[PDB]
């Protein structure tokens, strides 16, 4: 590959007829989009309390650093256009679990929360009822404008 | 068609093979002396001393055609060997395969003055002084690219 | 002696930086030296697929992934610098064309023009950090002394 291909199908390859490899040498690739943030407990499928999974357990995201740009990026990732608002409090529910203190610093111009610069080290504790939420527009054709 | 280029002679140089209207090279992967024997005897150059790799005679400008030559040294053509197939290669031009054959001949003077030496069959060697006419000395000096005439001198 | 900022750092899988790792909130508190963390990172360069630990194919870590060194301009000086970097004795042989087997990941280094006395392979001049025209069939190897 030249690195600029859209799919591996477009990559030129060099097959070898002889033996290839052993299964003890299979390749594994780690990409940067590992966030795994979803929307739960909403009337329409793609709005509700923001729920994030790290350390093998789901959790609710704090609203202290949940600006409208973070909501916009999350809505773009879930393919529901822009974010109408971020309802504070437990409008969609406090969530059965612990609160994740991740501080996403999205500028609102990226289409995935994994592209956002997230800071979670030593983040300040969050009140239980102060759980972040988002109400996406729901229109895929709707796009963010500056 | 098969040819050797940038070899400084007739029986040496990077192996250029012809296919699909373009002159392409051969990758030096598993390019041992058995592969060199086939191309040297195919070109009427006798046996082979070196099966050079890593673009010894310069990097060619053309599509690498063959990758894994498994010649037994008995077939009369290079393309009759067992290979990966035309175009099937995982090589670059930095590792083009060239050969140095038995009939490759080179001339040098070692001290443009010094003992006349001729490179045949892969080994350097001197040239007899007997019946060394002036024309032969002129030919030798001209072939070294430094004169048109010369004088026979005793050894230092 | 300096205070402790953060404690209970729990890195998930995926972050390549510590600040995406959740932990307890920042607190400026005094810390005894016993309960601070002292970590020794593993060696930058390892030898793989060798009969012993001092011989095998040269693997180097950079850019997040383990890589290899191509055999172009891979003389015995490069083997000497690799052997003295790993802590093994003097070099014996500098193999070429993947004598010990094809490597892993990308090809970080090729044409390493070491003088044989550098402190590490990184100070050695080369076409560094990828974009090398070599394939994985040309992985360089060494043979040090036990
Ligand atoms: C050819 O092979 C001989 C045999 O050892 C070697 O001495 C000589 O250096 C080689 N020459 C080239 C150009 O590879
Ligand atoms: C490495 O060097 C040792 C010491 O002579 C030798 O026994 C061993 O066979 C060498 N390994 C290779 C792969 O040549
Ligand atoms: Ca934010
Ligand atoms: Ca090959
Ligand atoms: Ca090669
Ligand atoms: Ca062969
Ligand atoms: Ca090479
Ligand atoms: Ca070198």
């Amino acid at each position: 590959c030249e690195g600029h291909e859209s799919h591996l199908s477009l990559c030129p390859v060099a097959p070898r007829p002889e033996g290839t490899c052993s299964h003890s040498r299979d390749v594994g690739v780690v990409c940067s989009r590992y966030t795994e943030i979803r929307l739960v407990n909403g009337k329409t499928p793609c709005e509700g309390r923001v729920e994030l999974k790290t350390l093998g357990a789901w959790g609710s995201l704090c609203n202290s650093h949940w600006d409208i740009e973070d909501a916009h990026v999350l809505c773009q990732q879930l393919k529901c256009g822009v974010a109408l608002s971020t309802p504070g409090g437990a409008r969609f529910g406090k969530g059965n679990g612990q609160i994740w203190r991740h501080m996403f610093h999205c500028t609102g111009t990226e289409q995935h929360m994994g592209d956002c610069p997230v800071t979670a080290l030593g983040a300040s504790l969050c009140p239980s009822e102060q759980v972040a939420s988002v109400i996406c527009s729901g229109n895929q054709s709707q796009t963010l404008s500056s | 068609q098969l040819r050797l280029v940038n070899g400084g002679g007739r029986c040496a140089g990077r192996v250029e093979i012809y296919h699909e209207g373009s002159w392409g090279t051969i990758c030096d992967d598993s390019w041992d002396l058995s592969d060199a024997h086939v191309v040297c005897r195919q070109l009427g150059c006798g046996e082979a001393i070196n099966a050079t790799g890593s673009a010894h005679f310069g990097e060619g400008t053309g599509p690498i055609w063959l990758d894994e030559m498994k010649c037994n040294g008995k077939e009369s053509r290079i393309w009759q060997c067992h290979s990966h197939g035309w175009g099937q290669q995982n090589c670059r031009h930095k590792e083009d395969a060239g050969v140095i054959c038995s009939e490759f001949m080179s001339l040098r003077l070692t001290s443009c003055a010094g003992r006349l030496e001729v490179f045949y069959n892969g080994a350097w060697g001197t040239v007899g002084k007997s019946s060394m006419s002036e024309t032969t000395v002129g030919v030798v000096c001209r072939q070294l690219g430094c004169a048109d005439k010369g004088k026979i001198n005793p050894a230092s | 002696s300096i205070p402790m900022w953060v404690d209970n750092v729990q890195c998930p899988k995926g972050p390549d930086t510590l600040w995406q790792c959740p932990s307890s909130p920042w607190e400026k508190r005094l810390a005894s030296p016993s309960e601070e963390t002292w970590i020794t990172c593993d060696n930058k360069i390892r030898l793989q697929e060798g009969p012993t630990s001092c011989s095998g194919r040269v693997e180097i870590w950079h850019g997040g992934s383990w890589g290899t060194v191509c055999d172009d301009s891979w003389d015995l000086d490069d083997a000497q610098v690799v052997c003295q970097q790993l802590g093994c004795g003097p070099a014996l042989k500098a193999f070429k064309e993947a004598e010990f087997g094809q490597g892993t990941g990308p090809i970080w280094l090729n044409e390493v023009k070491c003088k044989g006395n550098e402190s590490s392979l990184w100070d050695c001049p080369a076409r560094r950090w990828g974009h090398s025209e070599c394939g994985h069939k040309e992985d360089a190897a060494v043979n040090c002394t036990d």
